[PDB]
């Protein structure tokens, strides 16, 4: 079967520039074109351009043209995907995608995993950790503030405690660093008699908390 | 340009039910038209092309039809993992898309408020948490009153996936102000409006 | 072929700002992005900041304090520069720049730049004096003196005389005006022959002199 | 921020000599996605903008002659002149293009070392257009001289005058490699018509002993 394989997720800082890779698998790399499209986060798919494998002839969208270089390797089977001069708007996962055949040439059947690129001059921060103290159910948690990059996980008591949990998608402060927060509902009656610690780790800064939560 | 508009910008429904979406073009395109599905941290997936064809190992109950400037996407009996976003493609041009949402009985929210912490004020700066938790359906609004003054700019909400038992929905707001402003003030306020709610609730503390 | 017009110069009061334009033509304006340089007379390239005309996104440098705005107007491909609360720190050359490209890497295509002087001094044009030659080969020359603001050109028989001229660097006079003086060694056989001159042109006061040096 | 170094900030080099300039940089350069060293050279002659002599860190410019050539990775780079010319004249800047904001070297100013030459010294009386009114410029020239170092000073009925003199020197010539200077002596119509004698004496290393130009009249 069709396979695209994509290069890995990328941050860099304004100004820079990326390059993303798609390896071509299961059919012949020269046959079809090789499309790429982005989806900025909480948006929808936005198309960029095309290249022909064959020819090495390419055409962008006028929104990217003069910003997007688009090659192939044909030796490897591989796209690139090059973008410069990058913007704060180029925050995205890009995918690779081609048509179905030479009929049906811009209904995309195929579809690499994406690559994210994050455009941000935050430099590598850890997690500050605070407590949400509780006061039948009651209601803890954990604001996990101002970090950088974005993935975080949140666990309780070590994996021990996992029903009624809700850990929060981050959100991006003003600061150009992520915060969110995680709570979990608990019988009163274990307040007084159980312990609840966030269990917080932010593999990038190597940063990895452990906070107990207990009532006023 | 081509302008793809998708219709509605959220379908809520329930297993079983038929669904039917809608893409409108800006000039006639015949019939080169193609449908997506993508679920959340998952590259899109092909479900209808040339309009009404339906793509490689797609179930039956997918279908659309429609030509010129008018399309619709049909499944004839939602089921689970069909709950998800829904896109349209003409040539160069994708639509908006359309999020198809599990519906249910409406749930009012659990409201909670958290006071800053006291290690994060030795550091000079105060966040409060208000939570809404387990509610459904999705809109709600969520207003911060600082000594019954509408605050605004200083606040940022939250919201969680549709959960996959009760098909509810969790809202945190965190407000953060500085320690000093924080002292300045002593009753915080979060204002919750909802639909499932009779009357607007707001919970509050004190010793700012 | 690419190309990118600046004035020549721009005279600023303390208290207003500076307006600087780029007339650009050669290229599509709308599919490369254009920086400002800073560049103080005798001293090194500061980068101000870039600009992409298709949607007028902006990126600055942080040390000028916020005090620079980037603009363009696509109708006239013409990128503008403009810099608020003026001083003398300010004075400078200011470059109008484009990318090489997009896979590519600096700056290609520059303009000239636009002597930049902010003062509250007015502007006053030059008085162009001769400076007459008293074979072999002969020396000759014109002094400019007391104009403001810089700069001045100068040219010799319009363009037709290039070989052996000199045109020094000007000179601030302890009266508050620039002068300099341009000259040009040619052969003493031809000072009864033919005649020699001075092209001045200083674009702040509107004044362009022509004078025949004479013995 | 990236703060790019360039030491020395001045080079004096023969004509034929090979020269290296060198570039330094705070965090790498190199963009290990597509392996650019996001670097650029830039030469400046005087009184024009500065010119985009190699980018990549070592790929010429169109037209740039075969005698430049870049090299380096990373956080050090260097620029190399095999056989300098004189129109090799220039300030040459180092420029970080990897990521906002982008920031230049200080630059090094290549001066062209040259055979001594002394300078053809001229003088100048003042025109009788300017007397009018009301000022008079007694100026001296020292035409095409090398090297840059050169002493002038004024005498007026044999009284050598301090503070009311003014240099200004050209950068050294593209072809030839000299210097060219000018000396003006500013006066008052009234002072002026006080003395006869004005002379420009010049003491500069290709002088036995100095030279003098004068003249008498006012
Ligand atoms: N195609
Ligand atoms: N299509
Ligand atoms: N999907
Ligand atoms: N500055
Ligand atoms: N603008
Ligand atoms: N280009
Ligand atoms: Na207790």
């Amino acid at each position: 079967q069709v396979q695209l394989v994509q290069s890995g997720a990328e941050v860099k800082k304004p100004g820079a520039s990326v390059k993303v890779s798609c390896k071509a698998s299961g059919y012949t790399f020269t046959g079809y074109y090789m499309h790429w499209v982005r989806q900025a986060p909480g948006q929808g798919l936005e198309w960029m351009g095309w290249i022909n494998p064959n020819s090495g002839g390419t055409n962008y969208a006028q929104k990217f043209q003069g910003r997007v270089t688009m090659t192939r390797d044909t030796s490897i089977s591989t796209a690139y995907m090059e973008l410069s001069r990058l913007r704060s708007d180029d925050t995205a996962v890009y995918y690779c995608a081609r048509g179905k055949n030479s009929d049906y040439n811009w209904d995309f059947q195929h579809w690499g995993q994406g690559t994210l690129v994050t455009v941000s001059s935050a430099s590598t921060k850890g997690p500050s950790v605070f407590p949400l103290a509780p006061s039948g159910t009651a209601a803890l948690g954990c604001l996990v503030k101002d970090y950088f990059p974005e993935p975080v996980t949140v666990s309780w008591n070590s994996g021990a405690l996992t029903s009624g949990v809700h850990t929060f998608p981050a959100v991006l402060q003003s600061s150009g660093l992520y915060s969110l927060s995680s709570v979990v509902t608990v019988p009163s009656s274990s307040l007084g008699t159980q312990t609840y610690i966030c269990n917080v780790n932010h593999k990038p800064s190597n940063t990895k908390v452990d906070k107990r939560v207990e009532p006023k | 340009e081509i302008v793809l508009t998708q219709s509605p910008a959220t379908l809520s429904l329930s297993p079983g039910e038929r669904a039917t979406l809608s893409c409108r073009a800006s000039q006639s395109v015949s019939s080169y038209l193609a449908w997506y599905q993508q679920k959340p941290g998952q590259a899109p997936r092909l479900l209808i092309y040339d309009a009404s064809n339906r793509a490689t190992g797609i179930p039956a109950r997918f279908s659309g039809s429609g030509s010129g400037t008018d399309f619709t996407l049909t499944i004839s009996s939602l089921e689970p993992e069909d709950f998800a976003v829904y896109y349209c493609q003409q040539y160069e041009f994708f639509g908006q898309g359309t999020k198809l949402e599990i519906k249910r009985t409406v749930a009012a929210p659990s409201v909670f408020i958290f006071p800053p912490s006291d290690e994060q004020l030795k550091s000079g700066t105060a966040s409060v948490v208000c939570l809404l938790n387990n509610f459904y359906p999705r809109e709600a609004k969520v207003q911060w009153k600082v000594d019954n003054a509408l605050q605004s700019g200083n606040s940022q909400e939250s919201v969680t996936e549709q959960d996959s038992k009760d098909s509810t929905y969790s809202l945190s707001s965190t407000l953060t102000l500085s320690k000093a402003d924080y002292e300045k003030h002593k009753v915080y306020a979060c204002e919750v409006t909802h639909q499932g709610l009779s009357s607007p609730v707001t919970k509050s503390f004190n010793r700012g």
